[PDB]
């Protein structure tokens, strides 16, 4: 034996676990391509799984993977080798083209929504009735870039509402317009706000929102894109 | 070949050492200087443990098995075939696994995300060293730490144990073992929660965060959040770990006799320990 | 250097939130609680609501039922002097009944009916509980994922306390209620049966154990890293791929050359997990019923 046969059965069981598994996290990605876009030659033993369909709620649709894949954007990189594998040059600047560690998706461009259908992410002002609970208010805080010189001020927090958290720090810069910093890539401290990633330089070139009370899946990509991109990019003015 | 979003993110950048010259990838696999590294180091090790197969007399994987150096043999070297394999594969070892954290670090730099993986990766690393390097340096001899084979390792763990008596009375060993099973238990039901938001039932839209908050506190009156359980996981599994590290690193050292007995302080202690009654009077 | 995000910076509050309706009876459940700052700073502040209802009340008294008459023995083993009863908290122990009674309720209060007595309520209070975790999920709209999951901790348990006592003939073969005591349980369990080292279902739930510390330690370390681009916000990278998701992927990709996707990755995650108990319910089953001694069972590798 019984012991024997329980093992025996378990090692069989756990081969299509694995196989189930691997294919599951195959619905994104794939079929694999050559560096040109171009179906690769070799897949590998896996095959696709049959596709499944998610509903989204407040009629935003279907989504069915696996399908067909596509950047539905412009890459500005090009080869820099004549065999597959070496990394590709931005042709032009990459952090306004959004690619490396500036690199964004090609996500819906609506807003998340909560359960209730409404926006997930809002500035706090129009917010009711959030405020600060704890840990130092950033609101007013001067922001300062790698470069170590000040950038701009903080005007409000964008919070999400449902889970009732910072994800946002809007900022204005000198010329009076704004822009939202991911929450998690700045250091507020007693007497300002720092931002590591960015000199202070790069801060207008942060994408910008279309809408000034609302930011979407596509905007929030192209500004933590740019953020972090900073990471790599603003190597140049950093310093300290 | 490349996944689908893959070439984007390809760019040049990141490395720590050498610049471009490893900079590219092999398939799917970066490499980088610290790709290079680990394979040295994994290579050598690999060859060394099949050349210890050989003097050990075995092929077969269940019964090949490299020891330290044996008790009397201190800190110091051993003929290769009497423990300098396994001290040569162990430095190999730590190598290849260092390597392996700081080229997933270059990983990270051009990818532009945060350093939580190999710092996460790290916590494993120190076990390992706890195991092979503090534990046996502090108690004098490289023979105190465990064999390189399948089933001697389980033997090394089990003679380890019962030398201070049934080993669960190791107060350190006990908060490890907490830390574990509260573990499995949140990615069991992370897992699941995810899973039962995105796979509601047969018609149903996808539920959202908000669902899975409610989900909670209906059933327990709390609710962590989508930020919090990542946190957790993370947590409770370090956590786990570095009280591992923990038990077996004053195992040994800072005690050495029964565990059971250790626990005799708080019997013991002035305000009660002569009250009869009860199972200790 | 940089901020980690293990910890928040700051906590924003709005009004209490009393979660999605759906086909909840929002009758039964509470007002919310108090809102810690504490817990804050790592997760929600929130405390409560939280549903009760009657199945959450029999739970609920029945688990009390089953804590309140093991102290009661343990109070009564300390005759009844406080101080006597903290110091040898972790020492007191209630028994099952001896052999002698087989699988019978015949067996006195005092040794081993008492036993019987908390199993009973300790029997409500999980199944009850775990139906529970079914309903406020059916109540929901949501996937049944919880309760199966719930599913596979309830079997090894089960095994333990009931399957495997009964199928070997008497209560004795149990785990008793205390804390010690229970260890010494587990310690003799290995001696008596060979070394569960032996036991292959054994190696294989420490494998999955090990692995689930494994898997949340890169899931969560990698949730974190790609938090900065919102990855945390799971179901809406699942139904729209961002950065995250891809950043993610490639990481782990380019590390040990494959990797998982947003959804799938909790896939690996229930199962993990789940194969913990799994495997470990089925080797201890197998214990003493087929297999006598692990050792002896190992050297015909069957
Ligand atoms: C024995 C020991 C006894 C232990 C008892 C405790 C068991 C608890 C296990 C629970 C598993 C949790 C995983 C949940 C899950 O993924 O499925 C949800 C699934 C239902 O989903 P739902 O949430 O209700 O619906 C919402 C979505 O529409 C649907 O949501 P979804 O998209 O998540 O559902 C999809 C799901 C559909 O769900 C299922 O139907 C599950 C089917 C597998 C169930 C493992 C037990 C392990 C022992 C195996 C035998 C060896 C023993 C030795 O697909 C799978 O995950 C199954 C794939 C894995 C199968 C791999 C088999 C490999 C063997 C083949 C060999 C190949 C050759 C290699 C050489 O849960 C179940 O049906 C299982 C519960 C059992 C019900 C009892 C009634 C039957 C009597
Ligand atoms: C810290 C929490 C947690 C614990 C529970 C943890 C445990 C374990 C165990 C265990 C419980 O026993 C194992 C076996 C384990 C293994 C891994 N962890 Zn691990 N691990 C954890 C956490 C992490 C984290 C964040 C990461 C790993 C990563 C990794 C990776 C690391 C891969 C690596 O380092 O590659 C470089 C070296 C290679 C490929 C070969 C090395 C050859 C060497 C020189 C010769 C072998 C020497 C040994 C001492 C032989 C002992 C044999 C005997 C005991 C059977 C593997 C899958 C690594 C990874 O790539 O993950 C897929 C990674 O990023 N791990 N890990
Ligand atoms: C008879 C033995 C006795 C019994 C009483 C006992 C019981 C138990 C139970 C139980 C149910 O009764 C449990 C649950 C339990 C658990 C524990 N005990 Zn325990 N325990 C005992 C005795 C021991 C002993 C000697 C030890 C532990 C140690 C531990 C530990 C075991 C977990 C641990 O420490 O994990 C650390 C992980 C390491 C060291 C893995 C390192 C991986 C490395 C960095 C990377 C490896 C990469 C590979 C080589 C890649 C290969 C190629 C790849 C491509 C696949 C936990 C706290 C463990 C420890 O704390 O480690 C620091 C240890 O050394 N235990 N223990
Ligand atoms: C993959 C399997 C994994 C393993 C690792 C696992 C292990 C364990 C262990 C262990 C390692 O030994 C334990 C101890 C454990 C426990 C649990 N698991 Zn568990 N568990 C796992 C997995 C799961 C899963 C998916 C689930 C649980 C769920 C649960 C639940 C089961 C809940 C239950 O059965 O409750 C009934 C009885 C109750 C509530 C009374 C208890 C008395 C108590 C001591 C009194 C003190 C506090 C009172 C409640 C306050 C009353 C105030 C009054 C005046 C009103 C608990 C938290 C259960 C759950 O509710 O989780 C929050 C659930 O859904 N577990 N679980
Ligand atoms: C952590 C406490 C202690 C230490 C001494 C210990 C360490 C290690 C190391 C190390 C520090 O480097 C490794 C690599 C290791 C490996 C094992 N131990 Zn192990 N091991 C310990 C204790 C235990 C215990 C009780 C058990 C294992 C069992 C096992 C089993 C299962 C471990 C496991 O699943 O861990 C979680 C990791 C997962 C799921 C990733 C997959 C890792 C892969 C299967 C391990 C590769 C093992 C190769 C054969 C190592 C050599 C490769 C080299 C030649 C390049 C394997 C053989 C496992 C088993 O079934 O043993 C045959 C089991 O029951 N281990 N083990
Ligand atoms: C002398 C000890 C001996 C040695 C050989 C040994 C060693 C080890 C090591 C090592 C030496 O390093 C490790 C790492 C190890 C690990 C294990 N061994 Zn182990 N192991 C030993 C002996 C045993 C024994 C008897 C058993 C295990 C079992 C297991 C299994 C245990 C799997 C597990 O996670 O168990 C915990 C979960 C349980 C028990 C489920 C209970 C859930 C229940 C439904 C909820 C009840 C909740 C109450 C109502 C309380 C409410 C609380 C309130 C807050 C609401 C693990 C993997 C476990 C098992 O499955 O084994 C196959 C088991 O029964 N082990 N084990
Ligand atoms: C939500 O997001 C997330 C993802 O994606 C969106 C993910 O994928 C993952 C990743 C997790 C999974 C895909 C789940 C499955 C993983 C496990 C169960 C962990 C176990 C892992 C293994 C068994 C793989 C180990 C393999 C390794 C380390 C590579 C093979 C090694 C060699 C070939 C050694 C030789 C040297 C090399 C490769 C160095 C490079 C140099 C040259 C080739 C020269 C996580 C955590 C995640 O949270
Ligand atoms: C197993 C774990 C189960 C935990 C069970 C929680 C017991 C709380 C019982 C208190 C109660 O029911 O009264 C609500 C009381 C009184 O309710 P009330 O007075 O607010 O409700 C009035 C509202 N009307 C009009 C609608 C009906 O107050 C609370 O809200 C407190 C609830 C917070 C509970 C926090 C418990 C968290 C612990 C679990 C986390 C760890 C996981 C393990
Ligand atoms: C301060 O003091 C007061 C009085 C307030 C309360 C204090 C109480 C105390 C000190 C409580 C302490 C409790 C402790 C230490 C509990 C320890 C519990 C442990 C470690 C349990 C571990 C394992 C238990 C298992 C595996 C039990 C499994 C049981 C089952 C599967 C149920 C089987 C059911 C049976 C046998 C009954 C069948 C009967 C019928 C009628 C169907
Ligand atoms: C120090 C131990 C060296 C292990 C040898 C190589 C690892 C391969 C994994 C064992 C496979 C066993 N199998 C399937 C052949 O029976
Ligand atoms: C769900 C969170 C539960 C946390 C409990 C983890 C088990 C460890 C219990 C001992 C506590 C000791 N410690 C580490 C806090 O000092
Ligand atoms: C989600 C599945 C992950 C698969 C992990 C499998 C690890 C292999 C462990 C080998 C077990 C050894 N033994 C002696 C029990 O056969
Ligand atoms: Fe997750």
């Amino acid at each position: 034996d019984l012991a024997s046969l329980a093992i025996y059965s378990f090692w069989i069981f756990l081969a299509g676990l694995i196989y189930y598994l691997q294919t599951e996290n195959m619905r994104e990605g794939y079929p694999l391509e050559n560096e040109d876009g171009t179906p690769a030659a070799n897949q590998g033993p896996f095959p696709l799984p049959k596709p499944k369909t998610f509903i989204l709620p407040h009629g935003r649709g279907t989504l069915t993977v696996p399908g067909p894949e596509s950047e539905d954007r412009p890459i500005a990189l090009a080869r820099t080798a004549v065999s597959e594998g070496f990394p590709h040059a931005p042709t032009g600047d990459p952090m306004k083209d959004g690619v490396g560690p500036a690199s964004w998706v090609a996500r819906r461009d609506l807003p998340e929504l909560d359960g209730h259908g409404h926006n997930k992410i809002k500035p706090m002002k129009a917010a009711a009735g959030f405020h600060v609970s704890a840990g130092k208010n950033p609101i007013g805080l001067p922001v300062r870039g790698c470069d170590l010189e000040i950038a701009g001020k903080v005007v409000d927090i964008w919070v999400d509402i449902p889970e009732q958290m910072a994800r946002f720090l809007e900022v204005e810069l000198k010329d009076g317009s704004t822009r939202l910093l991911p929450m998690q890539m700045v250091k507020v401290q007693s007497n300002r706000v720092h931002v590591n990633a960015l000199s202070s330089d790069l801060f207008a070139g942060i994408p910008t929102i279309k809408s000034p009370t609302e930011v979407t899946l596509l905007e929030e990509d192209k500004i933590c894109g740019y953020v972090a991109g900073g990471l790599m990019y603003a190597a140049p003015k950093r310093k300290s | 070949a490349l996944l689908s979003f893959e070439r984007k993110y390809r760019v040049p950048g990141g490395t720590l050492v050498g610049g471009n010259l490893f900079d590219f990838w092999v398939g799917p696999f970066y490499v980088g200087f610290f790709g290079v590294a680990t394979f040295f180091f994994a290579a050598l090790g690999i060859i060394l443990i099949a050349w210890s197969a050989v003097l050990q007399g075995t092929w077969n994987p269940q019964l090949i098995s490299v020891y330290p150096p044996a008790l009397e043999y201190g800190l110091g070297g051993a003929p290769l075939a009497k423990g300098g394999l396994w001290q040569i594969i162990t430095i190999c070892a730590t190598g290849a696994f260092v390597s392996w954290a700081l080229r997933e670090v270059e990983i990270c730099r051009k990818l532009g995300i945060g350093y939580h993986i190999p710092f996460a990766f790290a916590f494993a690393i120190l076990a390992y060293l706890t195991l092979v390097l503090f534990r046996p340096v502090m108690m004098g001899a490289w023979g105190y730490a465990f064999p390189y084979g399948i089933w001697t390792h389980l033997d090394w763990v089990s003679n380890t144990g019962y030398t201070y008596g049934n080993f669960h009375y190791n107060p350190a060993h006990m908060i490890a073992i907490s830390f574990f099973f509260t573990n499995a238990l949140a990615l069991a039901l992370h897992g699941a929660l995810v899973l039962s938001a995105a796979n509601p039932e047969k018609g149903k839209e996808m539920r959202t965060p908000d669902h899975e908050d409610t989900f909670f506190r209906d059933l327990v009156g709390y609710s962590i959040g989508t930020l919090g359980i990542h946190r957790l996981g993370l947590l409770l599994s370090l956590s786990a770990v570095f009280f591992s590290a923990l038990c077996m690193i004053i195992t040994g050292t800072i005690w050495f006799d029964q565990w059971v007995d250790w626990w005799q302080w708080w019997v013991k202690l002035p305000w009660w320990a002569n009250i009869p009654g009860g199972i200790n009077g | 250097a940089e901020y980690q995000n293990i910890f928040s910076q700051v906590q924003v509050r709005g009004p209490a939130d009393l979660g999605m309706t759906e086909d909840v009876n929002l009758a039964n459940r509470s007002g919310v609680g108090p809102f810690s700052t504490l817990l804050g700073w790592f997760g929600n502040a929130q405390l409560g609501p939280i549903y009760l209802g009657s199945l959450g009340v029999l739970s609920l008294f029945s688990g009390l039922m089953w804590f309140f008459t093991i102290g009661i023995w343990f109070w009564y083993q300390a005759g009844w002097n406080p101080a006597v009863f903290l110091r040898d908290l972790f020492f007191f122990s209630l028994e099952p009944p001896a052999p002698e009674y087989g699988l019978s309720f015949a067996a006195p209060l005092k040794e081993g009916g008492l036993w019987l007595i908390a199993s009973f309520f300790m029997f409500v209070a999980v199944w009850s509980w775990w139906g529970r975790t079914y309903l406020r999920a059916q109540a929901l709209g949501m996937g049944k994922h919880t309760a199966w999951a719930f599913l596979s901790a309830i079997w090894l348990w089960m095994v333990l306390g009931f399957i495997r006592p009964i199928l070997m003939g008497s209560w004795s073969e149990a785990v008793p209620y205390g804390i010690f005591s229970h260890l010494d349980w587990t310690n003799n369990f290995s001696l008596v049966h060979g070394n569960l080292f032996y036991n292959p279902f054994h190696g294989l739930s420490i494998a999955f154990l090990y692995g689930s510390a494994l898997l949340f330690a890169m899931h969560g370390a990698t949730i974190l890293a790609v938090s900065r681009f919102g990855g945390e916000r799971e179901l809406e990278q699942i139904a729209d791929r961002g950065t995250a998701a891809e950043r993610a992927a490639l990481f782990w990709r380019w590390t040990m050359g494959f990797n998982a996707t947003m959804e799938g990755i909790h896939r690996w995650a229930i199962w993990m997990a789940v194969l913990v108990t799994l495997t470990g319910g089925i080797g201890i089953l197998l214990s003493g019923t087929v297999v006598d001694n692990w050792y002896v069972w190992g050297q015909n590798h069957g």
